[PDB]
């Protein structure tokens, strides 16, 4: 079942959930907003982020593979599949006093999943983990077989 | 805060036009912008969206690939390049600012709107109006028919701006021909008909017509 | 995608009374859980020519500076915009808008006018000018001047045979002072046909008229 991983550069990581492909990048830019977007509480909310049902699981694996504990840890924000902006899932991994701890979590998890990961974050500055399904408008050119050749 | 649309007039089907929107009173370079059109009818329809940096541009399926949204943050100006125009594109084009905070995804909430610029697409070339009188027969009605003209608008004044009270100038009606027809009337006391001189002063700037016709009783 | 339908097309209320626009969406626009229940619905005011303005968002939250007489309400599929006490200034078109799904969609909008006492129309007929008759066409015009409500029936009659399709109507916007309307009805005929008939009549049926009013002429004159 397991989703095959891969990396290209310092802010270009990938995941393949059977047939589907997912692009994992780090950003400093708070793209998705609280109060406007879908909070993900449990794995069942995930189906509201992807067109497919056979997408939901790969995401669910990875989030938990990172260190996300659904019961206590903060809900990740996601862009509804109603908005034709694409499918976006972001984790608030900021080095700010609030999500200070959660920041350390997902980062250690990443360093464990991807040998080639280094903390790109700035101290006392916002930091986010953005994921996009491949084929989506939000995923762009980065999901082409030009970038995806360099991988397993 | 200010949004002022410019450009837009009359075009032949298939030709191109460019609309610009001048922005002031907010941080233009950081906010998401939109183009919403209103066709003669009622419907308010979304046309395009652009990000603060132009990386993400989205179009409505009706315009997709014919229109091109662009922006110049240095001049705080928004642009819509409209090519291969069709009659269906006839609308007032409003430029609007998205409520979405900086670097946030589009909220599709239109906080501020401009006054809008009219864009008319028709194959009808420019034609001047033919002005016929609506001859009167305790109060009397006098008038002017302003038939077969293109494009809109036409300006009617009575007694060169002296006659004002009880002047009803009806909105233009587009005929089968694709040419506009308009009517203008004025209620006057019956007693004045014999004395007073009544002349409507019609002005259609696109065909450069200026006419002024005297309405004589029957 | 989502279809916003608004109702009633145009309403008229006395100064001070309550105005009530209805808005209905084809799919719910509600997002729930956390604790928060938000309705992805907005209201806009558009006076003539002027820039449309944002009134309400989240279906109930007033945009900064909107007076408290404007009340946004509803949930899921059914929404209502209420103007607690109508002011002359409040005359405009009002549009509801969905922002739950892409693309954002708007209503057809209700038009808000003032409700005033019945006012009978003054009826007038005009024969085609000789100037126009030499031009090869003929235009008979009928004016309904200063009346309320907008609703009235104009029937054209040529030699006692009723006319259809050959006429066009035009109506002024409710007057700024007396809030009455005026109507233009133009019967367009071929010079040829016009000369073959004698009696030309225009029949107005209104709320303010005791009985239909007829304005007519003979071609002989
Ligand atoms: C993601 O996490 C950061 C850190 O907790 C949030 O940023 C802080 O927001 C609070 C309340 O608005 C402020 O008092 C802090 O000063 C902000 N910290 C920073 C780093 O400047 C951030 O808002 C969260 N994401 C969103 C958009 O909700």
């Amino acid at each position: 079942e397991l989703p095959s991983l891969c990396m290209l550069n310092n802010s270009f990581y990938y995941m393949r959930g059977g047939v589907n492909t997912f692009l994992i990048r780090v950003s400093d830019i708070s793209v998705l907003m609280k109060e406007y977007d879908v909070s993900i509480y449990e794995p069942e909310d995930l189906g509201n982020c992807l067109n497919k049902s056979d997408s939901s699981w790969a995401i669910h694996w990875f989030s938990n593979a990172l260190g996300h504990d659904w019961l206590m840890d903060p809900p990740m924000l996601c862009r509804n599949k109603t908005k034709k902006e694409g499918s976006n899932i972001q984790f608030n991994i900021s080095k700010a006093d609030d999500a200070r701890v959660y920041g350390k979590k997902i980062r250690n998890g990443m360093r464990h999943l991807f040998r080639g990961f280094h903390d790109p974050c700035e101290e006392g500055k916002v930091c986010y983990l953005t994921i996009n399904q491949c084929g989506d408008p939000s995923s762009f050119d980065y999901c082409g077989v030009n970038h995806l050749s360099k991988c397993q | 805060v200010q949004l002022v649309e410019s450009g837009g007039g009359v075009v032949h089907p298939g030709r191109s036009l460019r609309l610009s929107c001048a922005a002031s009173g907010f941080t233009f370079g950081t906010s998401i912008m939109h183009w919403v059109r209103q066709a003669p009818g009622k419907g308010m329809q979304w046309v395009a969206q652009i990000s603060h940096d132009e990386s993400r541009k989205f179009y409505s399926d009706s315009v997709k690939g014919r229109f091109t949204v662009s922006r110049d943050n240095s001049k705080n100006t928004l642009f819509l390049e409209m090519s291969s125009l069709r009659i269906e594109d006839t609308a007032v084009y409003y430029c609007a600012k998205d409520l979405s905070p900086p670097y946030s995804y589009a909220w599709d909430i239109f906080q501020y709107w401009g006054q809008g610029s009219l864009v008319t697409v028709s194959g009808a070339s420019t034609k001047g109006p033919s002005v016929f009188p609506l001859a009167p027969s305790g109060t009397a009605a006098l008038g002017c028919l302003v038939k077969d003209y293109f494009p809109e608008p036409v300006t009617v004044s009575w007694n060169s701006g002296a006659l004002t009270s009880g002047v009803h100038t009806f909105p233009a009606v587009l005929q089968s021909s694709g040419l506009y027809s308009l009517s203008s009337v004025v209620t006057v006391p019956s007693s004045s008909l014999g004395t007073q001189t009544y002349i409507c002063n019609v002005n259609h700037k696109p065909s450069n017509t200026k006419v002024d016709k005297r309405v004589e009783p029957k | 995608d989502i279809v916003m339908t608004q109702s009633p097309e145009s309403l008229a209320v006395s100064l001070g009374e309550r105005a009530t626009i209805n808005c209905k969406s084809s799919q719910s626009v509600l997002y729930s859980s956390r604790s928060d229940n938000k309705d992805y619905l907005a209201w806009y005011q558009q006076k003539p020519g002027q820039s449309p303005k944002l009134l309400i968002y989240w279906a109930s939250t007033r945009e900064s500076g909107v007076p408290e007489r404007f009340t946004g309400s509803g949930s899921g599929t059914d929404f209502t915009l209420s103007i607690s006490s109508l002011q002359a200034e409040d005359v405009a078109v009002y549009y509801c808008q969905q922002y739950y799904s892409s693309p954002p969609t708007f209503g057809g909008g209700t038009k808000v006018e003032l409700k005033r006492t019945v006012a009978a129309p003054s009826v007038f007929i005009f024969p085609p000018s000789d100037e126009q008759l030499k031009s090869g066409t003929a235009s008979v015009v009928c004016l309904l001047n200063n009346f309320y409500p907008r609703e009235a029936k104009v029937q054209w009659k040529v030699d006692n045979a009723l006319q259809s399709g050959n006429s066009q109507e035009s109506v002024t916007e409710q007057d700024s002072k007396d809030s009455t309307y005026s109507l233009s009805s133009t019967l367009t005929l071929s010079k040829a046909d016009y000369e073959k008939h004698k009696v030309y009549a225009c029949e107005v049926t209104h709320q303010g008229l005791s009985s239909p009013v007829t304005k007519s002429f003979n071609r002989g004159e």
